[PDB]
C-alpha cells in the first residue's frame, strides 16, 4: 500500500535474535507444542 | 500425566492440516507441476508434426500428391529428420526426468522406512523439530507424510553449572543438567523442566573438587545414609 | 574438511540472437523448425530456478538471523577463524576469505544469484551463532542458550564418553580444537587441489558457454559461417538452403548444450540435497551415522560459505 | 525376560490419581527388605 505500488526492496533474511549465551543461565523449556507438517 | 494436552494438541494439528490443504492452492505444486511437465511435452511432441522442418507442407500426403517421388523423397526424409530429432528430444527429457522422478522416489521409500515404520533421530529429516511418527497419505503420483513433531515452547532460565562438590569430589549428572532457581539447586531435563533433588542416585563421582571449571558447592543428598540415621538413636 | 557444489552459473540463452542475430530471413526460417527455443528457454529458467531453490535449501534453513556475543570468550574454544571479522568490509570468516579468494556471448546472458555472496555469509554466521549458544536446540526448536563446554560435554555423551572426561580435560580439548582449526587455514592455503569441486563446476560451465560460442565459427556444410556473407554471395532461393543447414548446425548445438546442462544441474541437484542433508545432520544436530560428518566419532560441524558450494 | 519391579528397576513421578490405566501392584524395595532383616 505505501494508492499500491510495486514497491522494491532488498529481501530481509529474518529477525535477528541475539541468544543470551553467558557462562551459565541455561535454557530449559517448560512446556511442549505437538506439530504436524 | 499430560496425556489428554498431548492428544488435544495432535487432534487441532490434525485438524489444521485438513485447512492448511483445503485453503492453500500449492500445497500440491510437486505432483501439478511433474503432471504439467508430462502435459506440455506431450503437447509439444504432438504439435511438432505441423512443423515443416524446411519442407514444403507438412502433410505428408499433400507433398506425395503434389510433388514427384523423386524429390518427395527428399522431402518426406527432411520431415522424417524433424521428427525424429524431437521424438528424440523427448525421450532425453523423458529419461532426465524419470531419473528424478527416481531420485525423489527412493527419498520418499527411505523417508518413508525411516519415519512411519520406525523413528529417526536425522534432525530435519521426518519433519522440522524432535520426531515422533509420521503417517503416510496417498496422492496422485505422490505420497504425503504427516510428521508429528515435538517442538518445545515456554523456556524459562536458570542458573547452571557443570558439576558440584559436596564432600571434596566432584558430582556429575547421568541424565540431565544442574540448574538454579536463584536460591537451590536441582536436576531436571534437558528437554523439559522437572526439578529433581540432586540424590547419589542421580549422579556419579569422578575426580575432585579442584578439576572442574566452573564447579559449585552445594550439597548431595543420601538416600542410604538418611535411612541409616533414621535408624540410629 | 567437506566442500559440496551447491549452485551452478544460470545462463539465458536468446535462441535467435545465437541462431540468427540480426538476419530476418534466418529468423523466419527458423520460424519454421516449431518450438524448439521456447523448450530450451524453459529448460533454461527451469535450471536457474532450481539452482535457486538448491542455494535457499542448503543455506536458509534458520528463520532468525543469530547473532554472537559481545564477549567471544567459550570455554577456551577459539572461534576467530570462523566467525564473521567486522573489520573486512564483506562480513566473512577468514576461512571464508580464504575460500573466496582460492576460487577464481552472442546472445548468451548469465543471470546474477537470488542470494548475494553477503546473504549466503549472513545465512552462515547466523548459522554458526546459534549452533555455539545452543547447539542443537535452535534446528528443532526455539534457541535454547547454553555454554559451550557443557555443551560439547553433551556430544561428548552423544559419542559414548562421559562427560567428565571432557570437564576434567578442558583446556586440553580447547588446545586440540584451536590446534585443528589453525592447521585447517595451513591446509586450504598452502594445497590448491583442496577446492578442486567448485572449480571444476565453474571450470565446466566456461567450456561448455566457450565450446557454444565456437560453434558458430562452424560451417555444418555450409559455404560459410557468416550468414550476410552468404546473403550477399547468393540468391535467396540457393542461399535457403545454406541457412538452413546452418540453422539446423546451431539448433544442434544448442541442444546439446540444454542437455548437458540439465544433466549437470541433475548432479549439482544431487549434490546440493546431500549437502543440506549434511547441514541438517551434522550443524543443526549431531549424528550417528558413521563417515556421514567427517571421519571419527562426529561431535559437531561448522559451515563455511564458499563460491557456488558449501565447506564443513 | 521377566524381572521383579523393584525400586532400582523403576522411578517415581506424579500420584497415584493422575495415569490413566494404572494398575494396583507391590514395588518391592532392597533396601527396606534388608533393613527387616537386622531389626528385632
Amino acid at each position: 500500500t505505501q494508492s499500491q505500488s510495486i514497491i522494491a526492496y532488498t529481501m530481509s533474511l529474518g529477525a535477528e535474535n541475539s541468544v543470551a549465551y553467558s557462562n551459565n543461565s541455561i535454557a530449559i523449556p517448560t512446556n511442549f507444542t505437538i506439530s504436524v507438517t | 500425566e499430560n496425556q489428554k494436552l498431548i492428544a488435544n494438541q495432535f487432534n487441532s494439528a490434525i485438524g489444521k492440516i485438513q485447512d492448511s490443504l483445503f485453503s492453500t492452492p500449492s500445497a500440491l505444486g510437486k505432483l501439478q507441476d511433474v503432471v504439467n511437465h508430462n502435459a506440455q511435452a506431450l503437447n509439444t511432441l504432438v504439435k511438432q508434426l505441423s512443423s515443416k522442418f524446411g519442407a514444403i507442407s507438412s502433410v505428408l500426403n499433400d507433398i506425395l500428391s503434389r510433388l514427384d517421388p523423386p524429390e518427395a523423397e527428399v522431402q518426406i526424409d527432411r520431415l522424417i529428420t524433424g521428427r525424429l530429432q524431437s521424438l528424440q528430444t523427448y525421450v532425453t527429457q523423458q529419461l532426465i526426468r524419470a531419473a528424478e522422478i527416481r531420485a525423489s522416489a527412493n527419498l520418499a521409500a527411505t523417508k518413508m522406512s525411516e519415519c512411519v515404520l520406525g523413528q529417526s533421530k536425522r534432525v530435519d529429516f521426518c519433519g522440522k523439530g524432535y520426531h515422533l511418527m509420521s503417517f503416510p497419505q496417498s496422492a496422485p503420483h505422490g505420497v504425503v507424510f504427516l510428521h508429528v513433531t515435538y517442538v518445545p515452547a515456554q523456556e524459562k532460565n536458570f542458573t547452571t553449572a557443570p558439576a558440584i562438590c559436596h564432600d571434596g569430589k566432584a558430582h556429575f549428572p547421568r541424565e540431565g543438567v544442574f540448574v538454579s532457581n536463584g536460591t537451590h539447586w536441582f536436576l531436571t531435563q534437558r528437554n523439559f523442566y522437572e526439578p529433581q533433588i540432586i540424590t547419589t542416585d542421580n549422579t556419579f563421582v569422578s575426580g575432585n573438587c579442584d578439576v572442574v571449571i566452573g564447579i559449585v558447592n552445594n550439597t548431595v543428598y543420601d538416600p542410604l545414609q538418611l535411612e541409616l540415621d533414621s535408624f540410629k538413636e | 574438511t567437506e566442500i559440496l557444489p551447491v549452485s551452478m552459473t544460470k545462463t539465458s540463452v536468446d535462441c535467435t540472437m545465437y541462431i540468427c542475430g540480426d538476419s530476418t530471413e534466418c529468423s523466419n526460417l527458423l520460424l519454421q523448425y516449431g518450438s524448439f527455443c521456447t523448450q530450451l528457454k524453459r529448460a533454461l529458467t527451469g535450471i536457474a530456478v532450481e539452482q535457486d531453490k538448491n542455494t535457499q535449501e542448503v543455506f536458509a534453513q534458520v528463520k532468525q538471523i543469530y547473532k554472537t556475543p559481545p564477549i567471544k570468550y567459550f570455554g577456551g574454544f577459539n572461534f576467530s577463524q570462523i566467525l564473521p571479522d567486522p573489520s573486512k568490509p564483506s562480513k566473512r570468516s577468514p576461512i571464508e576469505d580464504l575460500l573466496f579468494n582460492k576460487v577464481t556471448f552472442n546472445g548468451l546472458t548469465v543471470l546474477p544469484p537470488l542470494l548475494t555472496d553477503e546473504m549466503i555469509a549472513q545465512y552462515t554466521s547466523a548459522l554458526l551463532a546459534g549452533t555455539i549458544t545452543s547447539g542443537w536446540t535452535f534446528g528443532a526448536g526455539p534457541a535454547l542458550q547454553i555454554p559451550f563446554p557443557m555443551q560439547m560435554a553433551y556430544r561428548f555423551n552423544g559419542i559414548g564418553v562421559t562427560q567428565n572426561v571432557l570437564y576434567e580435560n578442558q583446556k586440553l580439548i580447547a588446545n586440540q580444537f584451536n590446534s585443528a582449526i589453525g592447521k585447517i587455514q595451513d591446509s586450504l592455503f598452502s594445497t590448491p587441489s583442496a577446492l578442486g569441486k567448485l572449480q571444476d563446476v565453474v571450470n565446466h560451465n566456461a567450456q561448455a558457454l566457450n565450446t557454444l560460442v565456437k560453434q558458430l565459427s562452424s560451417k555444418f556444410g555450409a559455404i560459410s559461417s557468416v550468414l550476410n556473407d552468404i546473403l550477399s554471395r547468393l540468391d535467396p532461393p540457393e542461399a535457403e538452403v545454406q541457412i538452413d543447414r546452418l540453422i539446423t548446425g546451431r539448433l544442434q548445438s544448442l541442444q546439446t548444450y540444454v542437455t548437458q546442462q540439465l544433466i549437470r544441474a541433475a548432479e549439482i541437484r544431487a549434490s546440493a540435497n546431500l549437502a543440506a542433508t549434511k547441514m541438517s545432520e551434522c550443524v543443526l544436530g549431531q549424528s550417528k551415522r558413521v563417515d556421514f560428518c567427517g571421519k571419527g566419532y562426529h561431535l559437531m560441524s561448522f559451515p563455511q560459505s564458499a563460491p557456488h558450494g558449501v565447506v564443513f
